[PDB]
């Protein structure tokens, strides 16, 4: 407790996509590093870019050790994310505070039972504007995706007039809202 | 199941 480091309930692995059109878009997708405790998660956001500060094309994603953070994934596939569609004057006022509110939703582990259903969360930083998702594990699971879209939205301080949406991976490797809050 | 606060997660970051 004097000389112990605060575990996570997971391990966690933080990812950077940069577009290059000469490649496979799986080859874009690189490693950072992984961390298990609060203080090495500090140690690694600490040193890296805010998300309003990268280029345009590239991502952030913070998977849980395991989950590969595309839409192939085991655990994946049947899965989907809760959409936060930001326009170019919230990447001034929200972008980084939002990123950062969605990691440490996923590192405390906040959304109770449901936290299981959390695979990860994805930040893309766009010309056209920004978004961040956070990915769960099964969008049939109405309960859980139901009450991490709650609690996420709760999280964000997200007004009662702006709504979020929640869709399939399916439907995006193919789009319509399977919930909304 | 180890859960976090935002505020003592906060405290943590320096
Ligand atoms: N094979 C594969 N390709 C992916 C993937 C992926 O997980 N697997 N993603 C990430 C992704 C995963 C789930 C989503 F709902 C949306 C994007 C983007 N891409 C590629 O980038 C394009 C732009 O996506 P983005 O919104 O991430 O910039 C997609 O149409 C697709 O061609």
């Amino acid at each position: 407790e004097h000389y112990i480091k605060h575990p996570l309930q997971n391990r966690w692995a933080l990812w950077f996509f940069k577009n290059d059109k000469s490649k496979t878009w799986q080859a874009n997708l690189r490693l950072i590093s992984k961390f298990d405790t609060v203080e090495d998660f500090w140690a690694l956001y600490n040193h890296i870019q805010l998300s309003s500060n990268l280029m345009p094309g590239c991502d952030y994603s913070l998977f849980k050790d395991g989950i590969e953070p595309m839409w192939e994934d085991e655990k994946n596939k049947r899965g989907g994310r809760w959409l936060i569609t930001l326009n170019k004057q919230q990447r001034r006022s929200d972008l980084d505070r939002f990123w950062l509110e969605t990691l440490l939703c996923l590192i405390g582990e906040s959304f109770d039972d449901y936290s299981d259903d959390v695979c990860g969360a994805v930040v893309n930083v766009r010309a056209k504007g920004d978004k961040i998702a956070i990915w769960t594990t099964e969008c049939e699971n109405r309960e859980a995706v139901t009450h991490i879209g709650r609690v996420y939205k709760e999280r964000l301080g997200l007004p009662p007039k702006i709504v979020i949406g929640y869709q399939s991976h399916a439907d995006t490797a193919t789009t319509k809202n399977r919930f909304v809050v | 199941r180890i859960i976090y606060d935002r505020k003592f997660l906060m405290e943590c970051r320096n």
